[PDB]
C-alpha cells in the first residue's frame, strides 16, 4: 500500500467517523469528538470523490445540525480543518462553525 | 442557563486603552501606488517614506489604537489617524534608524528623515 | 479610545471583574487583578506589538532582563491568585510575573520581562495557565501511563514500581538499591519528573536507610508488605534522618493494630495518608479519620471521586477483582463490605470541599485512573457547589475561593508535602517552567499544551503532514521538549539529599535536573493551602455515618457529571 | 551473444538512450550515458556476480580500495546528470561513482569501488537514484513532521522552531543562546540532518551574533519580528561576518518600506528570499521582483504549487484561519486580496520553469506541507511540459533538461544557499551518502529506501512477522539508521563557524556528526544551477500582472494533477 | 477531535469487534481475541448509551454464547474487563465469565 | 485480546479495505493503496475461513477488474502478499498480477 504517516493517521479519522454514525444510527445525541470525526471525515470523503474546496465549505456546513449533538458542541466547534488529496493534490478544506 | 463551554461572563464597563496619554489628529496620505498598514506600536515618525504628514507630529509617538491592530492605507488614500504619546523610556531604536536614542531629540530625528527622503519634513 | 470588554476579552483574554466558566461545569472563576497598561497589551503575530523597536527590544544581549520565553496575556488559576499576567521564562524557570515588552516605549514593563531577540513567544490569551499536576501516588506500572498522564495536565510522577511486577502493581514501591538504580536510569526516557519511593518496611534501620542512600526520593508503608508498628516506626525514624516524606496506606485488616495504634507508632511524625477514605486501603472502617490530625497530610486517590451512582457497584466489582475475592467465602464478602462504604465516599466529597483532606492523587494503575486527577478534582469541586451551594467564603457570585482549594489539591499541597514545593506545584517566581495551557472549554478535561522546563513536552495538535497544525486529527502528540538530550534539561529526577551528597547522580551517569528533597519533616496540615483544618473526625463502628462538630456528613451520588460524555470518544 | 534492450532494462536497469517515465506525469528521463562494461554488471544474490573469487574480491582489506557499501546499476538523476552507474560508499561518505566489482576478473572497475568481504549491497537496478532532498524552510512545530518529510525523500530540514509555541508556527526562528542549545539538544534525537535558525531581529549587534555563537547555522528575518531597515541591516552585518544564511520573509504591510526600500537595506548583500511569490508572506503585490535580482538566493514556499483550480479558494481561506482574519473588518478583507494573487501565483508557475526561481521548500507546518516539497517540483515541471511545451534546450524527446533544472531546485541550490554543498545536496564524490531511492512508478511521491550516511534511514517495507519484507501492510518505518547511536553517525548538525570553535558541540554533549556553515556571503543568483537567470521582474501594482522582458506571465490554473489521487489513500 | 491516549487505543477494540461481528456474520464460529473484543466493544458502547455498571455486568453475560465460539474459548476467558466514560465520569465494567 | 504486533498493524489492512469498499460501493474507480488494501483484506479473510492457499492464490486474481479501477493501477501492482493464520499456521499468498 505504501502508507505514509498522514494515510495512517487518517485512517482513523475515517475509523471515529464510522463509530460515531453507528452511535447517532441508534438515537444518541452526538458529543465532541463525534461530531468533529463525522464532518471532518466527510471533508476528507468529499475530497476522494471530487469534489471543490468551495462545495465542501458549503456542505460542510450540513452535515450535522444542533438537534444532532450535545447541548454546547455546537459552541465548541469553531470550525473544522481538514487536508485531502483532492484530483489536484492535496488541499486545505476549513468549514466554518460546522453546526448551527 | 443554556452551557457554553468555557464561555465568558464579562464585566459591565468599557476598558480605556493609553489613559491620561496626550492625544494628537493628524491626517496622513499614501502617496505610494501600494498599499501601507502600519502597527499600533511602530514609532509614528518612522513609517514608510511615501507616507506624508506633518513628520514631526510623529515623533515620540504611535497610533492610539488597541495594541495589535493597525491603520490601513490603501493607495492614494488620505486620512485622519489619532495618535498617542510612547510611554516607558520614550526612546526608539532600530525600525528605520531615524532615532536611536531618545526621542527628545526633534532636530536630529527631522534631519535623518530629510535626508533619507521621508515625505513630510518641513 | 475605549474598547467594550465582550471585544477586549475576545482579544486579549478577559481581564478585572470579568468570569469565565470551567469547561462544562457551573464553577466561575474571576479575574482578581491584572498586571497589564491597558493599550500596552504584549501580542506576537503579523503587524502586532512583539516586533523590534516597538514591543520587542533590539538593544539588549540575553543576559540583561531579556527572556527565553514570554507568555502573553495568561489567565493564572494557582493558590496564589486568580488573575491575569504575562508570564517570563529564563533558564527553564518562571522568572517574572507581570507585564512584558520593551521598557523603550512601553508603560509598566516589569524590568527582568523584557522580550528581546532571544525570547520565544507563546500566545496565552484566552487561556488558563497553571501550575503541572504533582501526582503523588503513582505506580510505575506501565511506561503508556506517562503520556496519559500529560494529557491531563500532571507534569510530576512521584511513586514507585518496577513494571508490572506484583510487587510493583499493589504497592508505589521501587525496592532496594538495585531496584531504585535500574529505575533511575529508566527515569532518563521517561518526559515527566520522577521522584521514586522505597519500600517503607523493616524492624532494623539499616535495610531501609540504604535505599534513601540509594537514591529513592522517600518511603511508602504498605499493608501488603506489613504495615505493622514496627515497619511504620522505622521508615519515620529513617524519614526524619534524611528528611524525606512518608506515604502510608495502613493495616485494613486490623491485623496488628487498629487506626489508634497506627497514629501510636507515627507518635507525632510527619506522614502522608494516602488515600485516605480508605476504598484504596487503611484501617476499616475509620482510616478518614487520619485527616483531622494535625501531624498528617491527607490525600485521596480518585476512583471514589466525587461520589456517583455507579461508584459503589464499579468498586465493590473492582475490590473483587483487584484483591481476587471469592463470592462464596463469607470473609471475602465481610471483608469488602467493611471496605467499599457509601458512608465514608460521600464525606470524603465534603471533606474536600471543607479543607479537611488537602490533596488529590490517582493511584495510577493500582486502584486509580493517571490521567483522571485533575479531571476529578473539578467534577468534585462542581457537585459540592451543586449539593452545597457556594462556600461562606466566596463573594461576587464567583467561585474563587473553591477553585483556589482545589486547584491546591493536586499542584502546591503535593508539592509541599513531598519536600518538593521549592522547584515545583506553583506559578511563581523562582520555580521551575513547568507550566499547562488549558483552553476554558477543555479546563481539566484535556491540557492544549504542557511546558515542561521552558519546552512544550507535549501538545494537542492536528495532521503533521499539513498546512498549517489545526487540521485533523488533533490529539495529544509528544513534542520537541520530550526528544534526543532535551529531555534532560526539561525535566527533574529528585533525589534524597544523601544520595545526591554521596554521588548518585554521577555514578549512574544521570543527565536529567536533580531535584532535592527537602523540608519534609517540619510541616503538618497547617501548611496545606487552602485545605488546612485539623478537627475531631468521628467514624460510627456500626454504621459508617461521618461526624465532625457533631454532625453527620452525608450527601447525594448524582447520575450525571460535567467533563465526562460531552469530551471522551470513549 | 546479445541481450534485447527491453530484457536488458528488466535485468539491469535501462541504458543509454533508454527512457523512463516520471511516476504517472508526462515528463521523461532518458540515460546520458552508462559507466558499466556490458556482460561485467554488477548484481548481488543467489548464483549472481558479487561472490567471492568473482564480482566480489576476497583478497582485499577494507582500507585498501574496498567498498562498505556499492548501490548496484543506479539510474541517477541529479544536476550534474542523468545517467547510469554503480555508487560506492565508504565511511558515510560517497566515494566512487562509476563501476564496482572485482579488478581480478572484470574490466573498467574504477580503481577505488571494490567489492570485498566488508561490503554490503543494495541492488538500484530499475531504480532511480536522487540526492536527499534539502529543505530550506522548515518550522520545528511537531516532530511527527520528520518521518512526513523522509516519506517523500527530504534528508536534510534548515529552518527554526521550539515546538508549537507561537513565535515559532509562525516563524522559522529558534530564538536567542538557551532555546538553540535546548534545540540542538533536541536534534539529538531526529533522524534527520539539521541547521538551526535564530532570529534576524535587532537593532544591535551583540544579541543577533550571540545566536550564531550559540550554534545557530543562519538568521530568518520575519515581519512578525518586525522585517524592518534595522532588523534586515543588522542581520546581514552579522551574516557578512559570521559567514551564514540570512532568510527573509518581508514587510507585506509595507509599513516602513515597499519592496526597493527592503532591497535598499541589504544593498547588495546576498539573502534568501523565502516564498518570493508571497502569498507566503512579503512586499504587497510585488514581493516576486526579487527573484530578478543578482544577489537574491529566491525559493518558493510549496502551497502555490504548482496553479491549480483549488488553489485560490484554498488559499483564501488559509490565510483567514492563519492570520484570524475577519470577513466584515474590510481591511482584513483587502489585506487578503492584496496578498492572494492568482497573477503573481500563475507566474511562478513559469518562473520555475524559466529558471528564475531557484529552489522550492515546504513552510512546513506554517503554510506549507512537510512531505511535498519534492511531489510539487515535478507536478509543476509536469505542468509547464502541458502548457508550454519541451523547453527549447531539451533533444531527442526527452525531458533532461527541465528534470535537471527541477531536481536542482530541492536539491543542489538549497545546499549552495545555505553554505553546506560541500557535504550534502547532490550525488557526487566526496559527499555525505544521503540518497534516495525511488521505484519509477512512486518517483517523487514515495521514497522507496532513505539512505543517511550510508545506512538506510527508512523505508517503504512491510509486515515484520513475515517470512519476507514485502506482505502487507507495506507503510514507512524508520530503520536500524535512525535507532540506538547510530542515529548520531548518520546525520549532521550544522552549525556556525564559531559556534565550532567555540567547543559548543563539547560544551552540549552533541554527538551527531558536525557539519560548518560555510561560503553563503561570495555567491548570487549566478550560483543556483540550472536555475541562474537574472532579469527585470515587473509587477503591476493595480492588476498584479507580471512581466518578464516586456511580456505578460500567464497560465491557466489545472483541474487535475499527477502523483495525486493514484497514489494516495486520502 | 483532542484524542487523548485511551481514546486512540480504544478505537483499535470498536475495529476488532466489527472485524469479529463481520465473522460471525458469515457463519465462522470466533475464536479468543474475536470473542474478547466483541464484549468488550459491546460494554464500551453500553456506556456511551447511558446504561449503568450494573446492566452491562448482566447483559455482557449474554452477548455470546458458547456455541458463537471455538471449543475451549468460553474456558479461556475469566472475565472481560473495560472502562469507558459514562454519563457519571469513566467507570470499570468487569463481566465475569462472559460466555457459559 | 492480548494482540501482538502483527496483529495491531493488520487491523489497518481491513479498516483500509473497509474504506475502499465504500468508496468503490458509491461508483469510484479505485486507486492503487485501496485496490492492495481490498485484495489484501480479502486474503487474510480467506484464511481466516478455512480456504487453503492454492485457493487464495486463484481468488485473489478476480476480486477486482481493470474496470473497478483507476488508468495504470492494473500495471502498478505486480503482486500482493498477505501472511495469515490458516488452520494449519501462518502461511504466505502472494496472488500474481491480480487484476488485469
Ligand atoms: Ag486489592
Ligand atoms: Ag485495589
Ligand atoms: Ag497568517
Ligand atoms: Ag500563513
Ligand atoms: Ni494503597
Ligand atoms: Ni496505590
Ligand atoms: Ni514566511
Ligand atoms: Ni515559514
Ligand atoms: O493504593
Ligand atoms: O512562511
Amino acid at each position: 500500500m505504501h502508507l505514509n504517516p498522514a494515510e495512517k493517521e487518517k485512517l482513523q479519522i475515517f475509523l471515529a467517523s464510522e463509530l460515531a454514525l453507528k452511535r447517532k444510527a441508534r438515537g444518541l445525541k452526538l458529543n465532541y469528538p463525534e461530531a468533529v470525526a463525522i464532518i471532518t471525515s466527510f471533508i476528507m470523503e468529499g475530497a476522494r470523490d471530487g469534489k471543490t474546496v468551495a462545495m465542501l465549505m458549503e456542505e460542510g456546513k450540513h452535515v450535522l445540525t444542533r438537534d444532532d449533538v450535545m447541548e454546547g458542541v455546537p459552541e465548541m466547534i469553531d470550525d473544522i480543518q481538514a487536508e485531502a488529496t483532492f484530483p489536484d493534490g492535496t488541499k486545505l478544506v476549513t468549514v466554518h462553525n460546522p453546526i448551527s | 442557563n443554556y452551557i457554553v463551554p468555557g464561555e465568558y461572563r464579562v464585566a459591565e464597563g468599557e476598558i480605556e486603552i493609553n489613559a491620561g496619554r496626550e492625544k494628537t489628529t493628524i491626517r496622513v496620505s499614501n502617496t505610494g501606488d501600494r498599499p501601507i498598514q502600519v502597527g499600533s506600536h511602530i514609532h509614528f515618525v518612522e513609517v514608510n517614506k511615501e507616507l506624508l504628514f506633518d513628520r514631526a507630529e510623529g515623533i515620540g509617538r504611535r497610533l492610539n489604537i488597541p495594541s495589535g491592530t493597525a491603520a490601513r492605507f490603501e493607495p492614494g488614500e488620505e486620512m485622519e489617524v489619532e495618535l498617542t504619546e510612547l510611554g516607558g523610556n520614550r526612546e526608539v531604536f532600530g525600525i528605520s534608524d531615524l532615532t536611536n536614542g531618545s526621542v527628545d531629540n526633534k532636530e536630529l530625528i527631522l534631519q535623518r528623515a530629510k535626508e533619507l527622503g521621508y515625505k513630510g519634513v518641513e | 479610545m475605549k474598547i467594550n470588554r465582550q471585544q477586549y476579552a475576545e482579544s486579549y483574554g478577559p481581564t478585572v471583574g470579568d468570569q469565565v466558566r470551567l469547561a462544562d461545569t457551573d464553577l466561575w472563576i474571576e479575574v482578581e487583578k491584572d498586571y497589564t497598561t491597558y493599550g500596552d497589551e504584549a501580542n506576537f503575530g503579523g503587524g502586532k506589538v512583539l516586533r523590534e523597536g516597538m514591543g520587542e527590544n533590539g538593544t539588549y544581549t540575553r543576559t540583561e532582563n531579556v527572556l527565553d520565553l514570554l507568555l502573553t496575556n495568561a489567565l493564572i488559576l494557582d493558590y496564589t491568585g486568580i488573575y491575569k499576567a504575562d508570564i517570563g521564562v529564563k533558564d527553564g524557570y518562571i522568572v517574572g510575573i507581570g507585564k512584558g515588552g520593551n521598557p523603550d516605549i512601553m508603560d509598566g514593563v516589569t524590568p527582568n520581562m523584557i522580550v528581546g531577540t532571544a525570547t520565544e513567544v507563546i500566545a496565552a490569551e484566552g487561556k488558563i495557565v497553571t501550575a503541572g499536576g504533582i501526582d503523588t501516588h503513582v505506580h510505575f506500572i506501565n511506561p503508556d501511563q506517562v503520556d496519559v498522564a500529560l494529557a491531563n495536565g500532571i507534569t510530576t510522577l512521584f511513586g514507585g514500581g518496577t513494571g508490572p511486577a506484583e510487587g510493583s502493581k499493589a504497592t508505589t514501591v521501587t525496592p532496594g538499591p538495585w531496584n531504585i538504580e535500574k529505575m533511575l536510569k529508566s527515569t532518563e526516557g521517561l518526559p515527566i519528573n520522577v521522584g521514586i519511593l522505597g519500600k517503607g518496611h523493616g524492624s532494623s534501620i539499616a535495610p531501609i536507610m540504604e535505599q534513601i542512600d540509594a537514591g529513592a526520593a522517600g518511603l511508602k508503608i504498605h499493608e501488603d508488605w506489613g504495615a505493622t508498628p514496627a515497619s511504620i516506626d522505622r521508615s519515620l525514624t529513617v524519614a526524619d534522618e534524611a528528611d524525606v516524606q512518608v506515604a502510608i496506606h495502613s493495616d485494613t485488616l486490623n491485623e496488628a493494630g487498629f487506626l489508634e495504634d497506627t497514629l501510636r507508632a507515627i507518635n507525632g511524625r510527619v506522614i502522608h495518608s494516602f488515600h485516605v477514605e480508605g476504598a484504596g486501603g487503611g484501617h476499616a472502617p475509620d482510616i478518614m479519620a487520619m485527616a483531622g490530625h494535625p501531624n498528617v497530610l491527607p490525600s485521596s486517590t480518585n476512583p471514589t471521586r466525587p461520589f456517583t451512582v455507579n461508584t459503589i457497584d464499579e468498586h465493590l466489582d473492582m475490590l473483587m477483582v483487584c484483591h481476587h475475592l471469592k463470592q462464596n467465602i463469607p470473609e471475602d464478602v465481610a471483608f469488602a463490605d467493611s471496605r467499599i462504604r457509601p458512608e465514608t465516599i460521600a464525606a470524603e466529597d465534603i471533606l474536600h470541599d471543607l479543607g479537611i483532606i488537602s490533596m488529590m492523587s490517582t493511584d495510577a494503575l493500582a486502584m486509580g485512573r493517571a490521567g483522571e486527577m485533575v479531571l476529578r478534582t473539578w467534577q468534585t469541586a462542581d457537585k459540592m457547589k451543586k449539593q452545597r451551594g457556594p462556600l461562606a467564603e466566596e463573594k461576587n457570585g464567583s467561585d474563587n475561593f473553591r477553585a483556589k482549594r482545589y486547584v491546591s489539591k493536586y499542584t502546591i499541597n503535593p508539592a509541599i508535602a513531598q519536600g518538593i514545593a521549592h522547584e515545583v506545584g506553583s506559578i511563581e517566581e523562582g520555580k521551575f517552567a513547568d507550566l499547562v495551557l488549558w483552553e476554558p472549554k477543555f479546563f481539566g478535561v484535556k491540557a492544549d499544551r504542557v511546558i515542561k522546563g521552558g519546552i512544550i513536552a507535549y501538545a494537542q495538535i492536528g495532521d503533521p503532514s499539513a498546512s498549517i497544525p489545526t487540521p485533523q486529527p488533533v490529539m495529544g502528540r509528544r513534542m520537541y521538549g520530550t526528544v534526543g538530550d532535551l529531555i534532560h534539561d526539561t525535566n527533574i529526577t529528585f533525589m534524597s539529599k544523601s544520595s545526591i551528597q554521596q554521588g548518585v547522580p554521577a555514578k549512574l551517569g544521570l543527565k536529567r535536573r536533580i531535584g532535592t528533597v527537602k523540608n519534609c519533616r517540619n510541616i503538618g496540615k497547617k501548611d496545606m493551602k487552602w485545605n488546612d483544618v485539623t478537627t475531631d473526625i468521628d467514624i460510627n463502628p456500626e454504621t459508617y455515618e461521618v461526624k465532625v462538630d457533631g454532625e453527620v456528613l452525608t450527601c447525594e451520588p448524582v447520575k450525571e457529571l460535567p467533563m465526562a460524555q460531552r469530551y471522551f470518544l470513549f
